[PDB]
This record gives C-alpha cells, sequence and structure tokens, in this order.
C-alpha cells in the first residue's frame, strides 16, 4: 500500500534526484499523506498513496473552488530564476512561452509567497534561506530571486474561461518528485509546502530577453498589460489583468 | 565568465573519465532510463537534456583536466547527425543549442564545440522528405502533449545558427 509507493518511486526516480532528497522523500512521506487528507483533498492516506501509484490525479469540485479562492483573493506567482526566465524567451524549441506552451505554468498563491518569501518586519529572505525553502539547489538564485505574477484580476477572469488546471502524473513537466493533493514536495520541511495549481502560459512573442532584465533593473519590474495567454486547447487569448516580472525585492 | 555552479554533484562524477562516443550517445539522447540526465524543471522529463550534461556534466570535468570529452563529444554529435534519425537528430541540435544558452548566461564557456561537420549533416538531413516527415510527426512520449511538432522545433532553432 505504501509499500506500493516506495516502489514506484525507485521505479519512477529521476537521475538528479539526490540520495539525500530520496531519502527524505519517503522518509516524510506520510506528513504529505495526511496534509492531504486535512485539506480535505483526500479522503484517506491510503489514497493519497494509490493516487501516486496510479498518476491520475483527480481532485472532488468543491476542493478545487475552495483553493483558487487564495489565488483569486491576492494572485498568483512562480518564483524562477534568471537564467530559467532568460530560456523562456530565447529557447526556440518554446516558442517564446513563459510556461510549457498550452500545457501551462506551475504556480502557488501569492499570499503565500508573500508570507513564505518574506520576513514579518518585511525584509526579503537570504537567497540561501529560499533556496532551502524552495527545495532548489544552492546558488539558483545567487544572481536575483525573480518572480512571474499574475495579479487578482487576470487571476480571476482566467477562471472565468475555465482555464485553470491541475497537476497531474502525465503532466509534462512533472516529475518523481511531484506529488498529489495540489502540493509541493518542499523537502523535509512541510510547512514550507504550499498549494499547486496550473495557470495557462503568457505569450511572450518578439520580446526580447535583454529588453526585460534592463528594464526590470531599471526599475524593480517589467509588465505585460491584457497579456495573451494559451489555453490548453491552444488557442491565443487576450485577458484583462496584469502579469508582471519583478526582480524581488524588500 | 562560467563558474562550475553548485548542485547536481552526482553528475559532475560520471563524466570525470574517458567516455566513448558510443556512450555519449546514450547520454545525449536518453532514450535509456540509465543514461537520462535532466534537471527538476528541464523542458521535457522523458529524455536527455543536453545543457544539463554540459552545465554540470562535462564542463566540471574538463575544467579538472578530462580533455578528451571534446573531440569526443564532435565525433558523438557527428554520428547521431548523420543518423536518419528524428530524436538523435533532434537531440543533436539540442547540444549546440545548449551551448548557445550557456554562452548567453555565462558569457564564455571552457570550450567551443566546432560544428561546422554537425551543422552541414543537420542541413543535408533536414532536407530530406522521410526524416521531415518521421519528425512532422514525432509524436512518442511527452511529444504527444504539444500540438507545436517536433520539425516545427527543430526548424525554429536552426533559425538561430
Amino acid at each position: 500500500e505504501r509499500d506500493l509507493f516506495e516502489k514506484k518511486f525507485k521505479e519512477i526516480k529521476d537521475k538528479w534526484v539526490t540520495d539525500k532528497q530520496a531519502d527524505e522523500f519517503i522518509e516524510t512521506a506520510d506528513k504529505y499523506a495526511d496534509k492531504a487528507v486535512q485539506m480535505s483533498a483526500v479522503a484517506s492516506r491510503a489514497e493519497y498513496y494509490r493516487m501516486y501509484v496510479s498518476r491520475k490525479y483527480q481532485y472532488k469540485k468543491e476542493f478545487v473552488e475552495k483553493l483558487k479562492q487564495v489565488y483569486k483573493e491576492s494572485g498568483a506567482s512562480h518564483v524562477t530564476s534568471k537564467k530559467d526566465l532568460m530560456l523562456a524567451f530565447d529557447d526556440a524549441k518554446r516558442k517564446s512561452t513563459i510556461g510549457r506552451q498550452e500545457n501551462g505554468l506551475f504556480v502557488t498563491s501569492f499570499a503565500e509567497d508573500m508570507a513564505l518569501l518574506f520576513t514579518d518586519q518585511g525584509k526579503l529572505k537570504s537567497a540561501d534561506q529560499i533556496e532551502n525553502i524552495k527545495g532548489v539547489d544552492s546558488g539558483k538564485y545567487s544572481d536575483g530571486v525573480y518572480q512571474y505574477e499574475y495579479d487578482s484580476e487576470l487571476t480571476k477572469n482566467i477562471d472565468k474561461l475555465g482555464y485553470i488546471r491541475t497537476a497531474s502524473g502525465d503532466t509534462p513537466g512533472a516529475n518523481s518528485l511531484n506529488i498529489p493533493g495540489c502540493q509541493t514536495w518542499s523537502g523535509k520541511h512541510i510547512e514550507n509546502s504550499e498549494s499547486e495549481l496550473i495557470f495557462p502560459s503568457i505569450s511572450v512573442k518578439d520580446l526580447k530577453s535583454k529588453a526585460v532584465l534592463a528594464e526590470i533593473d531599471a526599475k524593480g519590474y517589467f509588465e505585460i498589460i491584457d497579456p495573451t495567454i494559451i489555453a490548453p486547447n491552444g488557442d491565443h487569448k487576450k485577458v484583462t489583468g496584469r502579469f508582471k516580472i519583478k526582480k524581488m525585492q524588500d | 565568465m562560467y563558474k562550475v555552479p553548485k548542485g547536481l554533484e552526482h553528475y559532475q562524477k560520471m563524466f570525470q573519465k574517458e567516455v566513448t562516443v558510443n556512450d555519449l550517445k546514450k547520454y545525449l539522447i536518453g532514450s535509456d532510463k540509465e543514461y537520462r540526465i535532466t534537471r527538476r524543471d528541464s523542458y521535457m522529463g522523458d529524455i536527455s537534456d543536453p545543457e544539463v550534461i554540459l552545465e554540470y556534466g562535462v564542463y566540471p570535468a574538463f575544467i579538472k583536466g578530462y580533455t578528451q570529452l571534446k573531440a569526443n563529444i564532435e565525433e558523438a554529435l557527428l554520428e547521431m547527425s548523420n543518423s536518419g534519425q528524428a530524436l538523435d537528430i533532434y537531440q543533436a541540435v539540442q547540444t549546440l543549442n545548449a551551448e548557445n544558452m550557456l554562452l548567453n548566461y555565462y558569457e564564455s564557456l571552457p570550450f567551443y564545440l566546432n560544428r561546422q561537420s554537425i551543422l552541414a549533416n543537420i542541413t543535408k538531413a533536414l532536407k530530406d522528405a522521410h526524416i521531415r516527415e518521421a519528425m512532422a510527426h514525432y509524436k512518442l512520449g511527452e511529444f504527444a502533449h504539444y500540438q507545436d511538432t517536433m520539425l516545427d522545433m527543430v526548424e525554429r532553432t536552426i533559425e538561430t545558427f
């Protein structure tokens, strides 16, 4: 049962996941099981484990709807590196999109990144600390911790089109460490976990990578207003709201 | 300029030897689960990510003395470039792309692939109708999830060369 879950993880474990990450993953597995139950994304810890093994992540509509409230309150966030940001504009196989074209971009709630990434006194945390919080490699935010932000209204009118998705096991960009429950696996420290949804990708066609960073260094942000998004069916469409590409500061 | 990044230390180890042409193929392609080298947020998770192989695999070993890796990847790319196979050619094209994306960020690299031959082979390959049809319709694995086609993707990258 859990035994079955432990057997799948070894089966699908990606080359990049370290013995340390693997140890912590299996070790703390049942806390993520129970977090799933407490959010009422699942009935039992057993159900969580079956779902991981089966790769089909289904949720009750009642739960998904309650989640999207916090998203709708202060909007959405996706923390990224300068390096990966650049890759979105300059990597030609991606077709100038922030996200995986029609497959979307992973995000959390904006309120969660704000509370989790910031000191209560209002100061941004160490790159070293945030790297830890996000379960990424040491030094991946050394030259800045940047952020994609969908504002509250952009999010609100996205939901209206019906374009918010949940992550599942066959979702492009999912891997061994992806997890049922609309929740990221953030290592041994589970209270650094956050919600995960899939919002549609922003088109940044014709946009220049170097321009965006210069524009961000000059002001602290760069914005797209009435952004063209990409729906699952893949059509390009404009949606009323704001999308900022910030470098985060105090 | 390029400095060896922290993280993914086990990759750094795998290339600290004389790796054959033929094993560098398995690696750069990643059909095989045991030679599939990716990072957490690679674009696709079900085939190798050359960028990760260069950034964390080939370059640190090269600084640390293992200079044979250069001429070997060159031969590896040569063969896979002239293979008549979609993924082979796709991922070769993706390797030269990797160099460019890494040059982008780091602004200088420990070495540069001499590619006239690989690029000639890529160019001859892409004027083959069979090969283009192979690419136009290659939908194995994660490629099934993009309306955007392998051919479309490869063509867009060549324009950057």
